[PDB]
């Protein structure tokens, strides 16, 4: 499938890119950044949008207007990278664990008033100041099921990021809808909820300020508190007849 | 090529005459009892009105001066461990030796601990097995913080660490800097020292 | 020892340059410098190669073991063993940084040279940090470090040597 | 109690760790030895009265003012030989001679150590080989070219070389001069290495 | 489950400290003296005498927790068999040091999951004691027999969500009669803890966790207590229709309540 070498691709940006002049000496920028990260205990690396340019277009322009499914592919690439990076791990840390990658740039960032509905699924940059925030509560990523009846099992099920649900089979494979989720059998990572509001200058003359959700998962969570000027970069997405609310999965921020 | 060359501090039960470090750590104070009077002595008690301290009364002695007065015989002076070495606090050490704060629990850990060896107690078996345990526990994140940690602000890391370990993670951070200094061919310039550059800056 | 005198005891090992210029045979106090006829091999000390290189008066001829397939199989073969494994050079490192900076128009494929070699480095690195980790956390009193390189030493060096120095220390004092 | 002069005084060389040799303090040690002279007396006194008089029970008081007098030694001597430790690198970065300003701080006998120290070392140099011997402290680094690219951080008159002529060191000017003749400059801070 | 087998055979001589220093073997027969069902057991000591236990324990407790009980109820039986007979299950609580387990409302994050945490903080609200249902005994009057059911939920160790509660009809639809006075109930009260006032940041709201007690943990602590609760940290999933948002949120479940100001 196309799906692998996309992967692919991603992981050979990753294993070949570098940085600097013959003059005084290349380093590999990326992959020496996760070796390091994976040791320290911190998994996440920050992955610019002008490096995935210059060494693939295409590739940069396929995270511009679908980030879900590639960022997906991405995150999988790093994993593999960090992986054979420090393939011989100490006793008990045989488990490779998941890496979280946040995207930067250095475009000119949108406004909230600005962004239409023909930019929905596309990657965004709107600044704006912090107003509110809620409880850090969990979010969950694997889930295993069992019926009531017959307690056939099946686990490892894949929930998708975001603010999006999975719906629980009718067919047992014992009544309808047979299955409950085992407690103790379920993988979470944090989760919170923000509200961004249009930057005090932008608001035209004699109009109230607009807001909008926002949503930080894994290491964004507990970094901005309400009263800081904050530039996000996030997926927008859709959580009256046919209305949905719309939401911003965060992928970056940086806190001015 | 370090220019300056200071005494270095002897770790275990001996120290260095010309240690500038292991002369601040002597004066820690330790608790003690004066077992055998000190007739005249007692204008160092402010609060005793008597010109000499009584027998039986407890001082907090600086180290280097418990050292010079003990006898195995105990009889000018008897000496108690502190807090941090008995059992209570030795069993939460046991527990985790990562989470402890071995700045405030006082800037010289293993130097202190190993000190306390020279007088003779019946737990002396236990307090270096604790010192020891605490060592071999704790080495490993240090080595990470001091490998992996490259253009960084490292004064988070360095805030709940004594000063062998500060040592340490100064020798692994000038170790990981000349391997990167290498290979971006920054280490082919003759540059003066730090000390001149000190020196230019007053 | 700093990274610099380690690449200074790279830089006196044999490699092949073929020179423009005439010159008759040079008495060093290390050898005797071939004849050096233009457009026909001389081997030459590598910091002569340098030199020749940077002033344009030469054109490196690639190493043997600096191939596609042979820096393949040796990175395969790092990977599935345990310990250490030999190398092609005991200096594979420094010369690779020293040719592919100063002639990587007459070396083809630089780039994946230079791909396999960090993944040969990063691979070594990390068991050279799980014999560390072991040798500590064991409170052993030797190890035996085969086919390990002089430069992956002088990366883990005199942060090891005084860590275990101060576990000694702590480790005989009732004694 | 005692000591604590001899601590403050540990602790005020303790400050400045990287080198940078300070002000000799003279009054800190005066206190000492006036201390320790009172603590000899009064000690000695003590002693006598114990032995004519029969008293036993002072020999604990002269055991904790011997205590206080060795460690008011211990405390002199190591601030000593720390700053001796601290001239000694002086000759080995600023050349040989030595600038008025560290000059300034340092005491008249640690002025002649240093003026031994250095004629010991001279000596020492001739003695290495035949005629003029190795000098040890030049070649501090591995070396990799015969010419470097160099300019001036600041004026410093006119450099001569042994051919006997001159070079007007004008800041911001550049010369490539061979490496032996200026690593001594370049180490004191008067000229910077230029790579292209 | 071997595992299980090795853990219940560990901790069964860790509880028989009779031939040694006997602390664990006077404990039980405290407790039994006492009429209690619940032992306080110190894992310093277990960390002493095995540290593998302690460790897995810490950072694995609901099948240890399980194995130790078992442990306790026969090491009870072996005691005195009347009363192992009285109570159905036994159960174990701990105390000790923890290490980095020693955690606020504020850092008990999502990664500690399934581990044994001993949590600070000033209880801001407690509901009322109200029973549960734990085993039904039932009867029926045509055929003189006496039927039995056991039931469970999802805020137990052990969880099964349990339907069918207080069957009416037998297999031929004969009249069924439930015995009240010869079921089994136990007490249930949910509480809140919050972070210490003193130590929460300044502009933003101080952190909450809901805590579950049952059974003698129940009225033992009052609104503006400074406690010290330790127990497991699970989450409880949330399925709504034929829908699971995925948010689910989470609870501690209890196993020793200990008071700080007293
Ligand atoms: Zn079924």
């Amino acid at each position: 499938a196309k799906k692998s070498q996309l992967k692919k691709r991603f992981r050979e940006f990753l294993r070949q890119y570098r940085i600097g002049t013959d003059r005084t000496g290349f380093t590999f920028k990326y992959r020496d950044e996760l070796k390091r990260h994976y040791n320290l205990g911190e998994y996440w690396i920050e992955v610019e949008m002008e490096d995935l340019a210059s060494f693939d277009e295409d590739l940069a322009d396929y995270l511009y207007k679908q980030p879900t499914e590639h960022l997906q592919l991405l995150e999988e690439a790093a994993q593999e990278v960090a992986d054979e990076v420090t393939r011989p791990r100490p006793a008990g840390e045989e488990t490779i664990q998941e890496i979280q990658v946040m995207l930067r740039s250095d475009a000119n960032p949108a406004n909230i008033r600005s962004l239409k509905s023909e930019q929905m699924s596309h990657l965004v940059k709107i600044p704006g100041i912090i107003i509110a925030a809620t409880a850090v509560r969990a979010k969950a990523t694997k889930i295993s099921i069992q019926c009531r009846s017959c307690r056939n099992t099946i686990g490892n099920i894949a929930v998708r990021p975001g603010l999006e649900g999975y719906a629980m089979p009718r067919k047992c494979n014992c009544p309808l809808d047979p299955y409950f989720i085992i407690p103790d059998k379920c993988k979470c990572v944090d989760f919170q909820t923000l509200k961004l509001q249009e930057s005090p200058d932008a608001v035209p003359h004699g109009e109230l300020p607009r807001h909008m959700q926002l949503y930080c998962d894994r290491y964004l969570c507990d970094k901005v508190v309400p009263g800081n000027r904050v530039t996000i970069m996030g997926i927008y997405s859709i959580r009256g007849v046919g209305i949905r609310s719309s939401y911003i999965r965060v992928v970056g921020i940086q806190v001015d | 090529w370090e220019p300056y060359m200071p005494v270095e501090p002897g770790l275990g039960r001996e120290e260095n005459f010309l240690s500038l470090e292991d002369l601040l750590m002597s004066q820690e104070k330790l608790p003690c009892c004066i077992e055998s009077g000190f007739p005249r002595l007692g204008f160092l008690d402010k609060g005793g009105d008597s010109d000499s301290i009584p027998e039986g009364s407890k001082m907090e002695l600086p180290l280097w001066l418990a050292k010079g007065l003990y006898d195995n015989k105990r009889r000018v002076l008897s000496v108690e461990l502190p807090k941090i070495y008995r059992e209570g606090w030795r069993t939460v050490f046991s527990a985790d030796a990562n989470v402890v704060d071995l700045h405030k629990m006082g800037p010289h850990y293993y130097g202190f601990g190993s000190q306390l060896l020279n007088f003779d107690s019946p737990e002396n078996p236990e307090i270096a097995k604790t010192i020891l345990q605490t060592f071999v526990g704790r080495f490993r994140r240090i080595m990470d913080s001091s490998q992996n940690a490259y253009n960084e602000d490292t004064s988070g890391l360095v805030a709940r660490l004594d000063e062998l370990e500060r040592s340490l993670f100064r020798a692994g951070q000038r170790g990981l800097n000349a391997f990167q200094s290498w290979e971006r061919g920054k280490a082919a310039q003759i540059t003066a020292s730090n000390l001149v550059q000190n020196y230019k800056k007053r | 020892m700093d990274a610099s005198e380690v690449e200074f005891l790279a830089e006196k090992e044999q490699v092949t340059v073929i020179p423009n210029f005439s010159l008759d045979k040079v008495y060093l106090i290390g050898g005797d410098l071939g004849p050096f006829n233009p457009s026909l091999p001389v081997e030459v000390p590598l910091w002569l190669a340098i030199n020749l290189k940077q002033r344009q008066k030469c054109r490196i001829v690639p190493p043997e073991w600096m191939d596609v397939e042979k820096l393949e199989a040796i990175r395969d073969q790092e990977r599935r063993e345990e310990t250490f494994t030999p190398m092609p050079s005991p200096y594979y490192m420094e010369l690779t940084k020293l040719l592919l900076n100063h002639a990587a128009d007459n070396i083809p494929k630089a780039d994946e040279i230079r791909t396999l070699v960090k993944d040969t480095w990063d691979t070594r690195i990390a068991k050279l940090r799980l014999s560390a980790d072991s040798f500590v956390k064991g409170q052993e009193a030797h190890a035996k470090l085969d086919n390990l390189t002089l430069m992956e030493i002088n990366t883990i060096g005199t942060f090891f040597t005084e860590s275990l120095n101060h576990m000694y220390k702590l480790r005989t004092s009732l004694q | 109690m005692f000591c604590e002069k001899a601590i403050e005084l540990i602790r005020e060389l303790q400050r400045a760790s990287d080198g940078q040799l300070p002000a000799f303090n003279e009054d800190g040690i005066r206190q000492i030895l006036e201390e320790m002279k009172a603590l000899y007396e009064q000690n000695q006194a003590d002693v006598n009265e114990a032995k004519t008089e029969g008293r036993s029970d002072l020999i604990p008081t002269i055991k904790f003012r011997h205590c206080c007098l060795l460690r008011n030694r211990r405390c002199i001597v190591a601030y000593l030989y720390d700053r001796l430790l601290r001239i000694r690198a002086l000759r080995w970065e600023y050349g040989s001679v030595l600038p008025s300003a560290l000059r300034f701080h340092m005491s008249t006998e640690e002025m002649d150590w240093f003026n031994q120290y250095k004629r010991s070392l001279a000596t020492y140099m001739r003695s290495l080989g035949g005629e003029e011997g190795l000098d040890i402290t030049q070649d501090m680094k591995p070396p990799k070219s015969l010419y470097i690219e160099v300019r001036c951080l600041r004026d410093y008159g006119e450099f001569e070389i042994d051919d006997g002529t001159t070079i007007l060191l004008k800041k911001n000017s550049q010369h490539f001069l061979p490496r032996w003749k200026c690593e001594q400059l370049i180490r004191q801070g008067v000229l910077e290495h230029v790579l292209s | 489950d071997h595992e299980l087998r090795e853990a219940q055979r560990e901790y069964l001589d860790f509880l028989d400290d009779d031939q040694d220093q006997g602390l664990y073997h006077g404990k039980v027969r405290d407790m039994i003296g006492s009429n209690e069902h619940r032992l306080i057991v110190n894992l310093n000591d277990v960390r002493r005498k095995n540290d593998k236990r302690a460790n897995l324990m810490l950072n694995d407790a609901f099948a240890e927790t399980i194995a130790f009980q078992r442990a306790l109820k026969d090491l009870v039986a072996s005691i005195d068999a009347t009363y192992a007979k009285q109570f159905e299950e036994f159960s174990v609580g701990f105390e000790g040091s923890f290490g980095s387990k020693h955690v606020s409302p504020r850092t008990l994050t999502a990664s500690l999951l399934g581990s044994l945490v001993c949590v600070e903080g000033i209880v801001t609200k407690c509901s009322l004691v109200r029973p549960k249902v734990m085993r039904s005994v039932h009867y029926c009057p045509a055929t003189k027999k006496t039927l039995e059911r056991k039931y469970s939920d999802l805020t137990s160790l052990e969880a099964f969500p349990s339907s069918s509660i207080y069957p009416t009809k037998d297999e031929e639809n004969n009249p069924l009669e439930t015995e009240y006075g010869l079921s089994t109930y136990k007490d249930h009260q949910t509480l809140s803890i919050q972070e210490m006032p003193e130590k929460a940041p300044a502009g933003q709201l101080p952190r909450s966790v809901d805590i579950i007690a049952d059974d003698d943990l129940v009225d033992k602590c009052k609104p503006g207590d400074r406690v010290q609760i330790v127990g497991i940290y699970r989450c409880l999933p949330s399925k709504q229709g034929g829908f699971t948002s995925g948010t689910f949120r989470t609870i501690l479940l209890a196993n020793n309540i200990k008071l700080m100001s007293k």
